[PDB]
RNA sequence: GCUAAACCUAGCCCCAAACCCACUCCACCUUACUACCAGACAACCUUAGCCAAACCAUUUACCCAAAUAAAGUAUAGGCGAUA
RNA sequence: GCUACCUAAGAACAGCUAAAAGAGCACACCCGUCUAUGUAGCAAAAUAGUGGGAAGAUUUAUAGGUAGAGGCGACAAACCUA
RNA sequence: CCUCCGCAUAAGCCUGCGUCAGAUCACACUGACAAUUAACAGCCCAAUAUCUACAAUCAACCAACAAGUCAUUAUUACCCUCACUGUCAACCCAACACAGGCAUGCUCAUAAGGAAAGGUUAAAAAAAGUAAAAGGAACUCGGCAAAUCUUACCCC
């Protein structure tokens, strides 16, 4: 086969970039994952996932315009264009992130913790003990990759040494250090697991090909599990 | 299938050949402010308009040459219209098309599973005039219906495919530029600006300056039949009910410097086999030679303002209907 | 239903498909001309 | 933070290097000699290589800062093609401006006046919008980026018509392909207008001026209105590699020198490629505040001083159906400071000139429901439209 | 130009190609069907432009030549033999040029 | 790579079966050439460097068929080539040391003739010797003005 | 003009048109370069107006009046080419030494045929070259068993030839 | 299935493939922008005829020939009729330089002439 | 008496001997048989199975460096087939 | 180059109901329920009539992809050149 | 008298009902001689950086969801021309002058395009229709077919 990546593009921007897709299928064009094609032809808008980063010759704690809060195709979130100074971004929106706000980008952790407004990013650090927290960092400024997808929230549960435990979706416990940059309050579109689908063509819309006609036999596997929760995940070495 | 006639052509000619396709004689002559009013209008796109590109001389036919014609025409409009009262409520038109569709003569068909059949020689004239002028009433009638001309139409012993013409099926059109619904259906003056492969210096380097005259001639004749039919059939005449009234118009046909001059008189429709059978009725096409309007543009002034050449298409545009 | 027209001839798929440079761009393709030589045919590649 | 650009489509690195050149005082035998690649002998490291001579075709530009016009500041550009994000206010804080609701009572009053109308007036425009939207090409529906231009030609050519009532309308003419440039500062931030595109109505004779000098005086406690977080600049090209130069268009000695109406079209087909209203008058205020200080700049200095004689330009902007309106004075050009004398600006936007127009019958159960042509004309829409055109000869 | 030759490459501000014995072998050829007045038809190899049959005419004939039109015949490939194997009739260059001067 | 019987029994099934060696990546240093060099080597190339007191001297005492690697008799011949010119870049500023370093490995020291087609493979050898035999073509004008002037000398005696 | 194209109107039909001996090497040797040049088209046209009135021949359904004319001009200008060729071969074998006018090399190919590639003329150098780069001048090693076939069928035919011409000589003389 | 053993010609294949194949002309410019096409003057060939006025040779000879022997023209006869008079007669008058046969006609390189015999640089 | 029938020569087979084949011009790895442009990728891995063992599962001759002879011997091998 | 599924960028869908539709009637178009004819046939699966769908998980033109110890499959052990 | 065809483009094919001469269902076969002419179509474009949130649907109102097909600027570089190629036919894929397959635009209603009967007779059996007294599913596995145009209900 020949499959080149779409995602070619090396220089963020705000323009919709012309997706290509795969059909579950790797770059030798084997199916790898199936169940995946041909839903309505979808543009990619680039998300900054990165909230504390400072316009290059700039420095420090910013302050953001939210402009627009839109649908994304890409994902079960909406997004929101925010600029400040010269720069326009797409950053995932909060549950009541509305256009025309005022959002602030900080990495200051004071002495005492911050009041925590819902769409601001602050340190785990500043962050009270009990907030709601959204777009989580593993590392300091590796960006976001946790907490992501609509309606869902973590919750900081501790802060010790200079480590910060929080409270992830699956209920599970995780550990990082408290530089960590993560969003106030809960993704947006808060019903979004009460959609109902209603039709087969709904799905081939959403591009999930039909599950396969051939019957199997349940196995050892298939019975309800009441496993215990797992341990703390740490990122602290 | 119809032979594409392209007004503007390379092929040589083609005023004969365009002379029979429209049963048209062609008859040689016709039938301070301003002058300072065209200088400006040369000078601001040879000398004053800064142009941040460089300006190559294939683009100076549409960057220098096309601004000069369409901004000549509307000061002069403009200009005109106190004496004219008619160009105040003229339609003036930028690169516009005029379509016409019309059939002259028979063929048999000389191959395949139609082979001994008679089939209609179709022609289609697709034409963009740079400036056009459509009034609302109809001009006078220069020469009166049934007028003599004792000079004869060129024929051809040859297929018209030879003097290069092609055929095609696309939509057959018969249009003066606007729709039918337009108020402004009749046609006064059209201005035209031959293209840059039609230059007199390419026609001097491909020994055709025999020629440089024929493609005034043919787009003269080419363009005005097709406006002139479009206006007749707009006003409900076709070749088996041909025109009760003459139609007319007039056309300066330019290249940026020589400016040639042209009145058409379409007499006749009828140009089908079955409809000319017996008809006298020959269309008239009037023109003159080409002249410079200016010698050469030297910095800020033009050397040889030709007076005669301005005072020409003054006395054109200022021709009214009765 | 009816059989037999399988053959939906293009000039592009059939010079990409059994072409001279597909038959070089592979060692396999390549000793596939290589037969042919020496068999002797007169149409190497399409 | 996460990277763009994946591995597989970023290039790859050469093939590691033969020991062979690792190993001192050795001749690597390469396959330079058979000027072919062989895979049974050393990769050959061949030297860089240059034509010598000028290719055009095959040129390859200095890089960026071995240009001649490099400089570390930045002069941040507004041309045709920018889009303010916060539209009129930023471009009266970046043109040192006080906006005023409404036309002049000197404009509007011009055409109040029942002698200076045209002869069937609305049945004429009514047909210029007919012509423009229904009648104009062998399409049945015309688009945006035929009809736009031609609705404005044919307004203009339809106010040019009243030189039998004004004979001095023949001190006009209407430029297309016309492109001036200005370069002021603003707060130690260099800003450069470039315009280009549409139709300079060009005249003899200046505009004269809306406000008198107590007015102009009286704009002196007006504080310009700002828009934290967003920078003043936020979508201005920031050039690196400029150069300052004022430029009128026009070199010196055109007939027709003075700036009237700049002539703005928004004639894109589709909807994102178009302005929105605030972003199409902010482009109409940049353009005639650069028109104004091309203009001041030339006849007065490249000095800064609030103007005794200030310039007024005017412009209209559409898109065919919606129709903006702008007077300009250049009272100052002493822009470097936020306080003093402003310049003035007024602003009568979102003008209708027909609401829809229907193309095709609209015939909804057998029933013809709408006819053909425009709907919700506005010859109030039109008399703003000639009494602009009719300012300074009227 | 010439038949079967290497040409010399130009790279910009280089001398003129010019060719001194050209091996371009024409054939005057009567019209099939009618033609013009001014319509002269010539068979001309296939590697031969009509800038090039302009330039030969009007350097060894010194004719005035006003245009030049050139079309591929194809030669018919199927006659066949006794071994039925398709002989192939050539295919050839056609060339219509158009006198100058009346 | 071989075959093995599944649990030494020949009445059991004949399975395929590859032994690869423990690779180590591992720095050596090289007294005749001076540079370090970073070698993918085996457990057994560093005893039998260790046996040979140096790896200087275990790639001048290996021959090919033991080397078994294009890398060590490149490193060979240059190491050769070094001593038979008796290079006096070997540390340039040093010649004590350099003559020390040369007299150690002095017993090795092969013709500079037969050292430039040490560990060459053929192809690079026929490539050798097509570039040190390309002699572009001498013009006969030059031959046949040889020849003149011969034939006008012996002219010019009698 | 196109009368050049044409024969002498007086030869029209006369079902012979003499003719004369076609130029001899040696005597095209003994003329000069410049008129060996202007020999050449005036054999030029010669050529042009017998190849129009053979071409009408075909047309009309006549034979040529004489034939001949058109081989000995072709003969006579392969003798012209043959002259020039000589002078210039023997200058550039003078001067650079070099037998050949254009250059080349002997190479290998994907088929492990060894060919004479004859260069071309390009304006960047080989190693930025992409489709020359494309080209292979190498024989990866499943190229020796179709060489040794290839060698193995090319004795079969010799020995074939050989054969053969030995039972023809015993046929003969059988017969003899 | 497709006819594999006729040549392969402009004439088939889609309409890309039939504009991409030619004849065999070479090429006397270059294309750009929208597909136009710009003619260089110098990459067409010009046509070197002379002046044919005052010619005595006609296209055949008389047959009333004396015949000549075939000798081809080597470079050892070119080298005994053009530059061996200058050579034996500056040696006999002594003033031969072994270094500078330049002047006898030697061409040290090709490079800087307009008619280079290797490689070759012009037509025939 | 129709259809027919007859026919010796193309050539071929096995050996012997002997080391076989590539630049008229031009075109040809791109869609080969294409005058003419910024690249670069690059070769090396034990055959297996039919079959025989009257199934099959370890096993089951495959030129490898002039004849002969030692010798179908020593050896090997579900110590069987066989080698 | 058929077919199964996919990628890229395309195209088509009259009229009527209701105007909300993997809505109904209904062409073109896609399929193939039932019957008769045909059964070395017009056809190595067709014809005539009758039918299912026909703005949709639709139909379809072009180029590309996945290849046999595999691929692909809304599982018929379907389809991957009769 | 039929017209469910047709005329173009695309794809495919590659001289395959043009003229002359000639033989042996009924007279598109063989050889020769000719022809398709560019404006339609193909064949495109200097670099580096930089720019590009606002569907389409008559785009207006209006409602959306599955969230979409069309945009630059700055600074260097840049003189020159109308080359090359496709263009025919009764045609392609199905072994065939095959009742099959075959994309798009117009005409879809004809100005294009075509012919169901070699001549006769008028038996059976068979095919395709049309009409049929009285009856009206009695037929048959079954209202299959045909004719009408039509109710209610199980199972899945
Ligand atoms: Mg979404
Ligand atoms: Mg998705
Ligand atoms: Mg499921
Ligand atoms: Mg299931
Ligand atoms: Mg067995
Ligand atoms: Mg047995
Ligand atoms: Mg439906
Ligand atoms: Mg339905
Ligand atoms: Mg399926
Ligand atoms: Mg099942
Ligand atoms: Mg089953
Ligand atoms: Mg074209
Ligand atoms: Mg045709
Ligand atoms: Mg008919
Ligand atoms: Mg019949
Ligand atoms: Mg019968
Ligand atoms: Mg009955
Ligand atoms: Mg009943
Ligand atoms: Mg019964
Ligand atoms: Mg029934």
């Amino acid at each position: 086969a020949n499959f080149v990546s779409w995602k070619s593009r090396t220089k963020y921007t705000i323009t919709p970039v012309k997706m290509r897709k795969s059909g579950g299928r790797d770059h030798t064009g084997r199916i790898r994952v199936h169940g995946i094609g041909g839903g309505h032809k979808q543009r990619y808008r680039m998300i900054d996932f990165l909230r504390f980063r400072p316009e290059e010759t700039k420095s420090g704690p910013f302050e953001e315009k939210v402009i627009q809060v839109r649908y994304d195709p890409c994902r079960s979130a909406d997004i929101a264009l925010v600029a400040g100074g010269s720069r326009k971004r797409w950053i995932i929106a909060t549950e009541n992130m509305q256009a025309g706000d005022t959002i602030l980008n900080s990495n200051h952790i004071g002495r005492m913790a911050v009041a925590a407004r819902e769409g601001d990013a602050h340190p785990l650090g500043a962050l009270p003990v009990g907030t709601l927290i959204n777009n989580v960092e593993s590392e300091p400024g590796r960006g976001a990759q946790y907490i992501r997808a609509a309606g869902t929230c973590g919750v900081l549960l501790r802060k010790v040494n200079g480590t910060a435990i929080i409270q992830l979706p699956s209920k599970r416990q995780m550990q990082v250090l408290e530089t960590c940059v993560a969003t106030v309050g809960r993704v947006s579109n808060v019903d979004h697991n009460k959609r109902v689908i209603g039709k087969a063509g709904r799905n081939r819309w959403l591009g999930k090909r039909p599950n396969s006609g051939r019957w199997h036999r349940k196995g050892g596997w298939a019975g309800r599990k009441i496993r215990p929760l797992p341990p703390m995940k740490s990122y602290v070495k | 299938m119809k032979y594409m006639v392209y007004p503007q052509t390379f092929a040589l000619n083609a005023d004969r050949w365009y002379q029979y396709f429209t049963k048209t004689v062609f008859l040689s002559g016709l039938p301070a402010a301003l002058r300072a009013v065209a200088c400006d209008c040369l000078l601001q796109e040879h000398f004053y308009l800064r142009r941040r590109r460089r300006v190559h001389r294939y683009e100076e036919s549409e960057v220098i040459s096309l601004p000069f014609l369409d901004q000549l025409v509307s000061t002069l409009v403009g200009l005109l219209s106190p004496h004219n009262p008619a160009l105040a409520a003229a339609a003036l038109d930028y690169r516009c098309p005029v379509h016409f569709y019309w059939v002259r003569g028979e063929e048999i068909i000389p191959r395949g599973h139609r082979r001994g059949r008679i089939d209609d020689l179709r022609y289609q004239i697709d034409d963009k005039p740079n400036n056009q002028i459509r009034i609302s009433k109809q001009l006078a009638e220069f020469v009166p219906l049934d007028y003599s001309v004792p000079i004869e139409i060129p024929t051809i012993k040859c297929k018209p495919d030879k003097l290069p013409l092609f055929k095609r099926q696309y939509e057959n059109h018969i249009f003066v530029g606007s729709k039918t619904a337009d108020p402004c259906c009749y046609g006064h003056t059209q201005f035209h600006l031959l293209p840059d492969k039609l230059r007199r210096e390419r026609l001097l380097r491909q020994n055709c300056a025999d020629q440089i005259e024929v493609v005034f001639r043919a787009n003269a004749i080419a363009s005005l039949f097709a406006w002139t039919g479009a206006q007749a059939m707009y006003q409900g005449f076709w070749s088996e009910a041909d025109v009760t009234r003459p139609f007319v118009s007039q056309a300066v046909i330019t290249d940026g410097k020589y400016f040639s001059f042209f009145c058409y008189q379409l007499n006749t429709l009828a140009l089908t086999t079955q409809a000319d059978q017996n008809n006298p009725r020959k269309n008239i096409c009037w023109g003159t030679q080409s002249k410079p309007l200016y010698e050469t543009i030297e910095d800020n002034d033009v050397k040889g303002f030709n007076d005669d050449v301005l005072l020409q298409i003054v006395h054109f545009l200022l021709n009214r209907p009765k | 239903k009816a059989r037999g027209n399988e053959y939906q001839p293009s000039n592009i798929k059939r010079k990409n498909k059994h072409g001279w440079v597909r038959r070089l761009s592979t060692p396999a393709g390549v000793q596939v001309i290589l037969r042919r030589m020496l068999k002797g045919r007169k149409s190497l590649s399409h | 933070a996460y990277e763009w650009g994946v591995r597989s489509t970023r290039k790859s690195e050469p093939p590691p290097l033969d020991r062979v050149y690792e190993i001192p005082g050795l001749e690597p035998i390469t396959f330079a000699g058979k000027m072919h690649f062989v895979p049974w002998l050393a990769r050959p490291i061949f030297p860089p290589w240059d034509r010598g001579y000028k290719d055009p075709r095959f040129y390859r530009s200095p890089p960026l800062h071995e240009h001649p016009l490099y400089k570390d500041q930045a002069c941040y550009i507004f041309h045709h093609r920018c889009r303010l994000l916060e539209g009129v206010k930023q471009a009266l804080w970046l043109t040192k401006t006080k906006l005023i609701e409404g036309l002049p009572e000197k404009v509007l009053s011009l055409v109040d006046d029942p002698r200076n109308h045209i002869e069937n007036q609305d049945e004429c425009v009514l047909n210029v919008i007919s012509h423009a939207r229904l009648w104009q090409t062998t399409e049945e529906i015309p688009k945006r980026e035929t009809y736009c231009p031609v609705i404005v030609d044919n307004l203009i050519q339809l106010c040019k018509s009243q030189i039998l009532k004004h004979p001095s309308l023949a001190r006009r003419i209407c430029v297309q392909n016309s492109t001036f440039s200005a370069t002021w500062n603003r707060e130690s931030l260099l800003l450069q207008v470039r315009g280009s595109g549409g139709a300079r109505l060009s005249t003899k004779d200046p505009l004269p001026t809306i406000a008198s000098r107590e007015e102009i005086e009286a704009t002196k406690n007006h504080v310009l209105e700002t828009f934290y977080p967003i920078s003043p600049i936020i979508d201005l090209h920031e050039c690196n590699i400029y150069d300052v130069k004022n430029d009128t268009g026009f070199q010196e000695g055109y007939p027709y020198p003075y700036p009237h109406t700049l002539y703005l079209l928004d004639k894109a087909n589709l909807r994102p490629h178009r302005l929105q209203p605030d972003q199409l008058r902010a482009k109409m205020i940049l353009f005639a505040f650069g028109s104004a200080l091309a203009q001041a700049r030339l006849l007065y200095g490249n000095d800064a001083k609030v103007l005794e004689q200030p310039v007024v330009v005017q412009s209209v902007g559409t898109d065919g159906r919606v129709f903006h309106f702008l007077v300009f004075q250049l009272n100052t050009t002493d822009l470097d400071c936020n306080e003093g004398v402003k310049n003035l600006a007024w602003v009568d936007s979102d003008q209708l000139l027909y609401q829809h127009f229907w193309c095709l019958p609209v015939i909804k159960k057998r029933v013809v429901v709408e006819p053909v042509g425009p709907v919700g004309f506005k010859p109030e829409t039109f008399r703003k439209f000639l009494a602009l055109y009719l300012h300074g000869a009227a | 130009m010439a038949r079967n030759v290497v040409y010399p490459l130009y790279r910009l501000g280089g001398p003129q190609l010019r060719v001194f014995r050209t091996n371009f072998f024409i054939q005057l050829v009567r019209p099939g069907v009618a033609q013009p007045e001014d319509t002269v038809q010539f068979r001309i190899p296939m590697e031969m432009t009509r800038v090039d049959l302009r330039n030969y005419l009007e350097g060894i004939y010194n004719v005035p030549v006003a245009a030049v039109r050139t079309r591929v015949q194809h030669g018919s490939n199927k006659r066949r033999d006794h071994r039925n194997v398709r002989i192939k009739k050539p295919d050839y260059k056609v060339a219509y040029v158009q006198l100058a001067h009346g | 790579l071989g075959q093995i019987y599944a649990n030494n029994d020949k009445l059991s099934k004949r399975l395929k079966k590859v032994w690869k060696p423990q690779l180590f990546e591992r720095e050596f240093y090289s007294e005749i050439l001076d540079k370090k060099f970073t070698v993918t080597v085996t457990m057994r190339t560093l005893d039998l460097i260790d046996e040979a007191y140096g790896l200087d001297f275990y790639i001048l005492k290996t021959p090919k068929e033991d080397l078994c690697s294009k890398f060590g008799m490149d490193l060979k011949r240059g190491m050769l080539l070094r001593l038979a010119r008796q290079d006096p870049q070997l540390h340039p500023e040093d010649p004590e040391r350099r003559a020390a370093i040369y007299d150690k490995y002095k017993e090795f020291a092969i013709p500079e003739e037969e050292a430039e087609w040490v560990g060459l493979t053929l192809e690079e050898a026929i490539e050798k010797q097509r570039l040190l035999e390309e002699k572009d073509p001498v013009p006969l004008f030059k031959i046949y003005v040889a020849e003149l002037i011969q034939q006008l000398q012996q002219q010019a005696l009698s | 003009g196109l009368e050049e194209f044409f024969d002498d109107p007086k030869n029209w039909g006369q079902e012979k048109v003499k003719s004369g001996a076609a130029w001899t090497c040696q005597q095209l040797r003994n003329k000069s370069n410049e008129d060996l040049h202007k020999l050449w088209y005036v054999l030029l046209k010669e050529r042009n107006m017998l190849l129009t009135l053979e071409q009408e021949a075909k047309r009309q359904r006549l034979p040529m009046p004489s034939p001949e004319r058109l081989d000995k001009v072709v003969d006579s200008m392969d003798a012209l080419d043959k002259v020039v060729q000589e002078r210039e071969d023997a200058l550039r074998l003078l001067q650079t030494g070099q037998e050949r006018a254009r250059p080349g090399a002997w190479r290998r190919d994907i088929f492990g045929r060894i060919i004479w590639h004859k260069f071309k003329q390009w304006v960047i150098p080989w190693h930025l070259n992409k489709r020359y780069n494309r080209k292979r001048f190498f024989a990866l090693p499943y190229v020796d068993h179709f060489l040794r076939l290839e060698r193995e069928k090319r004795a079969r035919i010799k020995a074939r030839k050989e054969n053969l011409e030995r039972k023809k000589a015993k046929i003969l003389l059988k017969k003899f | 299935g497709a006819d594999r053993m006729s040549k392969w010609t402009s004439k088939r294949g889609p309409r890309s493939f039939r504009g991409r194949k030619g004849r065999g002309a070479k090429g006397i410019g270059f294309l750009t922008s929208g597909w136009r096409f710009v003619q260089i003057k110098e990459m067409v060939p010009e046509f070197v005829v002379p002046d044919l006025t005052g010619f005595k040779l006609k296209p055949y000879v008389s047959y009333l020939a004396p015949e000549s022997e075939e000798t081809p023209l080597t470079a050892a006869q070119l080298f005994s009729e053009a530059v061996a008079p200058a050579i034996e007669k500056d040696f006999k008058d002594g003033t031969f330089d072994p270094d500078n046969l330049e002047k006898y006609g030697f061409e040290p390189t090709q490079e800087g002439k307009l008619f280079q015999l290797y490689p070759r640089n012009f037509l025939r």
